[PDB]
């Protein structure tokens, strides 16, 4: 009844990148460039972005290598800065960071299916609700069944989205060679050397390669994780951000400003322009990006939630594990539930505002938590030690990308705070204070819906 | 206490029939409802209205068009200079604007009608290079230049004779000589000057079209009677004439109404162009608490706003002395002006304007910006409704974007806004309540919804109240 460490290099190269390319880079790439003014200097931005990230993922390797746990941020803040802390980062997450990623990567999936139906007008809103309701059924069907089907998924998705790329950067530099290097003869000009120009370009161009660590929420499962999880990290990091740069120098090249900086899809408004026809290949393409998306969103949350409850902060019934088929049923049937109560909130697209200090607030204590562990316990067996360098370069980012969401809308991350700390109460009363103390009805109700869910779906908790 | 079942003692509780039963059941109902579920997606699709097509614009169709009478006069000096114009490209785009009239800078020397060759730019404006160079610059910001072809701009007629056309063959060549130079249109003045028009108008645009599909032609006449307007646009239609047709000192509200709607009635609601006169300024006719008036209603009417230089900053040619009224002078600072200082103010200028959001430059910007932006102000359809004694007021409604309305009075008086017209299509249907964007003279807010049936109308007042979409 252990969990399957059935997880493999290529399978976690494939978590890394298809779950960082996804449409950050199809419908909004116009972070950097609006801030910016001109066009050298947005690759600039890209390329500086991708380095300080490279040396985030680099530490996260030392981090998941050090401690072989999963939950990628709630076992290191355990076991560095404590359960209320770690309870604070599970409260967060359970309540407004992982519902919200699903559900509106499962409404973009939605509305770039049905585009070429619609395109100039807007598709109705019924039919996206249920689209995306769908695809969410679907997909935690195909992980509660076997785990090798959710692999299965994931390689098949990340093939196909980045053999598009792969499409819109080859069409890209033959444009660009066909004599015309048109957009490209006076760059850099005009740009905005101010400081309060090129923060700005950082934190758009920081908040673009967030999703780094989708392989360490899994790290119990890989096969030997010492040699398999940094050498996926490390390979999974020059690819996405090769690909990053050289779609923009495509964009760049074969659109103008005037209208990349206003256009609501640029990919699409790439397909109109190059593809005579086959202007239906990108808007597919974005929605298998969005699936592909989605299914290890799935994945890293069913396996944070599983801890969790395996740690005493959740209920003791979400550590249960199917016996013919180990895969933790009840966690993927509690966050698909999550997911599909929080689609029907009209207007979703704003809680992404909620939540943007929070989560790297938690990154950062992480990194900081692995320098205080550094200091205080030193000849703990770690298999690779790197040097101070990059926790340093990467908690002063961390500062950085903390600092700008405060002083510029307060409101918004003060109530992030407000949400993050309402869960203390259940902390305080009923998970610190012991067993056998708390009143008898709600173990004993508790107990009696266990076995009949335990029952009903054939799972008796870890051996 | 209970720890669940034990994985063997459930497998002894699992062989119940009930519990076997409920699964299978289970598992059914969930593909039964998701099926269900897609059936209804896809019926709800399928009962959805398909929406219209896009009228495939050139690029002239967007935004605004920007005339330049002499060039020397523009950015203040007196060396013609397009390398001067390099740095007013900028100010262009800062008017965004969607296209140029460079004024006629080939060589005229006099009434001689053979050494007046349109194939070699004056020395004093520049040369062949830097001329290229300012296309290629322009074309880098994406602000096409046409170029003007009045061959006699230095007489009184613009062909050095109403009768000879010999000059007509100069247009020709010159046609395709700067074609391959790399202009995008061209502009003909004095066309009532010209005889056997029609003509040499339809040759003209044949050949025009034949270069390329993106070329254009625009004609200009001080006509004023709609009978030789209709007999000019007879033959051809791509060609954009302009004409003094909407000039009108007293312009009632009822009067302006009634002049665009028998324009647009006589044509079936074809494509036009907007504008006072073919080379005057608007102020050579409106006072000065008029002008952000015409401002709006120029550009949101059906058509291409065509503008002389100085008009964005209401630049009046009789309160600067010293000077002859068709070529003024660009206020750019308060010394560009060099001869006697202290007679202009702060908000005769760019720069004192630039940061005033009460201004007129700032009402430029603004409108430029929404026109050439907005779907529903570039193609969308043309409705104008009756209203008040001395109102106008329409609505641009495309499809299914962001629809918008506009309230005019040409009255010195204060009206009460009644909107009734209770024949608005279906998709157009008026709401109760709407946003406001801005309006001529200060005394309300931006983003505050205000219902539409009790609005109060000060003397001179313009709003943009828009509604989203609806059924
Ligand atoms: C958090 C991820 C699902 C988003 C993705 N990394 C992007 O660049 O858009």
């Amino acid at each position: 009844m252990q969990l399957k460490k059935e997880i493999s290099l290529l399978n976690g190269v494939s978590l890394v990148v298809g779950n960082m390319i996804g449409s950050g880079i199809f419908v909004s790439p116009k972070g950097v460039l609006v801030h910016t003014a001109s066009y050298g200097m947005s690759l600039i931005v890209w390329a500086i972005g991708g380095l300080f990230s490279v040396v985030g993922a680099l530490c996260y390797a030392e981090l998941g290598t050090t401690i072989t746990k999963s939950g990628a941020s709630y076992a290191y803040i355990l076991e560095a800065f404590g359960g209320f802390i770690a309870f604070i980062r599970l409260w967060v997450s359970l309540l407004v960071v992982e519902p919200t990623g699903q559900a509106i990567i499962a409404i973009t999936f939605a509305n770039y299916i049905i585009q070429p139906s619609f395109p100039s007008c807007d598709p109705p809103y019924l039919a996206c609700r249920l689209l995306a309701a769908a695809c969410i059924c679907l997909l935690t069907f195909v992980n509660c069944a076997y785990v090798k089907w959710g692999t299965r998924v994931q390689d098949t998705f990340t093939y196909a989205k980045v053999v598009a790329l792969i499409a819109i950067i080859v069409m890209g530099l033959v444009k660009l060679c066909q004599g015309h290097s048109e957009h490209f003869q006076d760059a850099f000009e005009g740009s905005s050397w101010d400081m309060g120009n090129l923060s700005l370009a950082l934190y758009s161009a920081l908040f673009s390669y967030s999703g780094w660590d989708t392989l360490n929420f899994v790290t119990e499962e890989i096969k030997n994780p010492e040699r398999n999880l940094p050498l996926a990290i490390g390979i999974s990091m020059p690819i996405v951000t090769l690909i990053y740069i050289l779609t923009n120098v495509a964009y760049y090249t074969v659109l103008n400003i005037s209208d990349v900086l206003s256009s609501d899809a640029v990919a699409v408004t790439f397909a109109d322009q190059t593809f005579g026809m086959f202007s239906w290949t990108i808007p597919i393409a974005v929605a298998l990006s969005c699936f592909g998306g989605l299914n290890a969103s799935i994945f890293a949350s069913s396996r944070l939630f599983f801890v969790g409850s395996r740690e005493g902060h959740l209920p003791d019934l979400l550590s249960m594990i199917h016996i013919e088929r180990f895969t933790p049923i009840p966690a993927l049937l509690f966050n698909c539930t999550m997911a599909l109560i929080y689609l029907i909130v009209e207007d979703v697209f704003q809680l992404i505002n909620y939540f943007s200090f929070s989560y790297w607030f938690f990154v950062g204590l992480s990194v900081v938590g692995q320098l205080y562990l550094r200091w205080k316990e030193p000849k703990r067996p770690r298999p690779l030690k790197l040097s101070v360098f990059f926790p340093i370069v990467f908690c002063i980012c961390s500062v950085f990308l903390v600092i700008v969401p405060l002083f510029t809308d307060t409101i918004n991350s003060l109530i992030g705070i407000g949400i993050a700390l309402s869960g203390v109460p259940f902390y305080f009363m009923g998970v610190y204070l012991p067993e056998s103390r708390r009143p008898l009805f709600i173990r004993n109700v508790l107990a009696a819906i266990t076995r009949g869910t335990q029952q009903l779906c054939f799972c008796v908790l870890t051996e | 206490k209970f720890t669940g079942l034990s994985k063997e003692e459930l497998l002894k509780v699992a062989g119940s029939p009930g519990w076997v039963r409920t699964r299978w059941a289970l598992l059914l109902l969930f593909w039964l409802g998701w099926l269900g579920m897609l059936a209804g997606a896809v019926v709800i699709i399928v009962r959805a209205p398909r929406c219209r097509e896009l009228p495939a614009q050139k690029w002239w169709h967007t935004g605004a068009l920007y005339r330049i009478g002499d060039l020397q006069a523009f950015q203040g000096h007196g060396a013609g200079n397009l390398a001067g114009l390099k740095g007013r490209l900028d100010y262009l785009s800062s008017l965004k604007v969607k296209g140029l009239v460079l004024g006629p800078i080939h060589k005229n020397q006099k009434d001689d009608v053979a050494q007046t060759d349109l194939l070699q730019i004056d020395p004093n404006f520049g040369s062949k290079e830097d001329f290229d160079s300012l296309l290629q610059s322009a074309k880098k910001k994406s602000i096409r230049v046409i170029l003007d072809l009045t061959p006699n701009y230095r007489g009184e007629n613009s062909w050095f004779s109403t009768q000879v056309d010999t000059v007509a063959t100069k247009v020709k060549d010159a046609l395709e000589f700067w074609l391959q130079a790399g202009v995008d249109g061209f502009q003909v003045r004095d066309i009532e000057n010209l005889k056997d028009a029609s003509s040499f108008l339809a040759e003209w645009q044949n050949i025009t079209k034949g270069f390329s599909e993106d070329r254009l032609l625009i004609a200009g006449t001080n006509s004023s009677d709609l009978q030789q307007i209709l007999s000019l646009l007879e033959s051809n239609k791509d060609l954009l004439l302009t004409s003094s047709y909407l000039s009108d000192s007293g312009s009632t509200g009822e009067h302006t109404k009634s002049l665009v709607t028998q324009y647009l009635n006589a044509t079936g609601n074809r494509w036009c162009s907007w504008s006072l006169s073919q080379a005057r300024l608007l102020t050579s006719f409106l006072p000065a608490q008029l002008l952000r008036l015409y401002q709006l209603m120029l550009f949101t009417l059906p058509g291409t706003p065509v503008f002389s230089y100085g008009d964005e900053i209401g630049l009046d040619a009789a309160a600067l002395p010293g000077q002859p009224m068709e070529a003024p002078v660009m206020l750019w600072d308060e010394s560009s002006f060099p001869d006697i200082p202290g007679a202009v103010s702060a908000n005769m200028t760019v720069k004192g304007q630039s940061e005033d959001p009460g201004s007129l430059l700032s009402l430029f910007r603004r409108l430029s910006d929404q026109r050439s932006k907005e779907r529903s102000l570039l193609h969308g359809d043309f409705h104008a409704f009756s209203a008040g004694p001395g109102l106008f007021s329409y609505i641009r409604h495309w499809d299914q974007n962001e629809r918008f309305l506009v309230v005019l009075n040409f009255g010195d008086v204060g009206l009460s806004a009644g909107l009734q017209a209770s024949d608005l299509p279906a998709s157009a249907s008026l709401p109760a309540k709407a946003d406001l964007l801005l309006s001529t003279q200060p005394g309300r807010e931006e983003g505050s919804p205000l219902e539409l049936e009790r609005l109060k109308l000060e003397p001179h007042e313009g709003l943009l109240l828009r509604f989203p979409y609806a059924a």
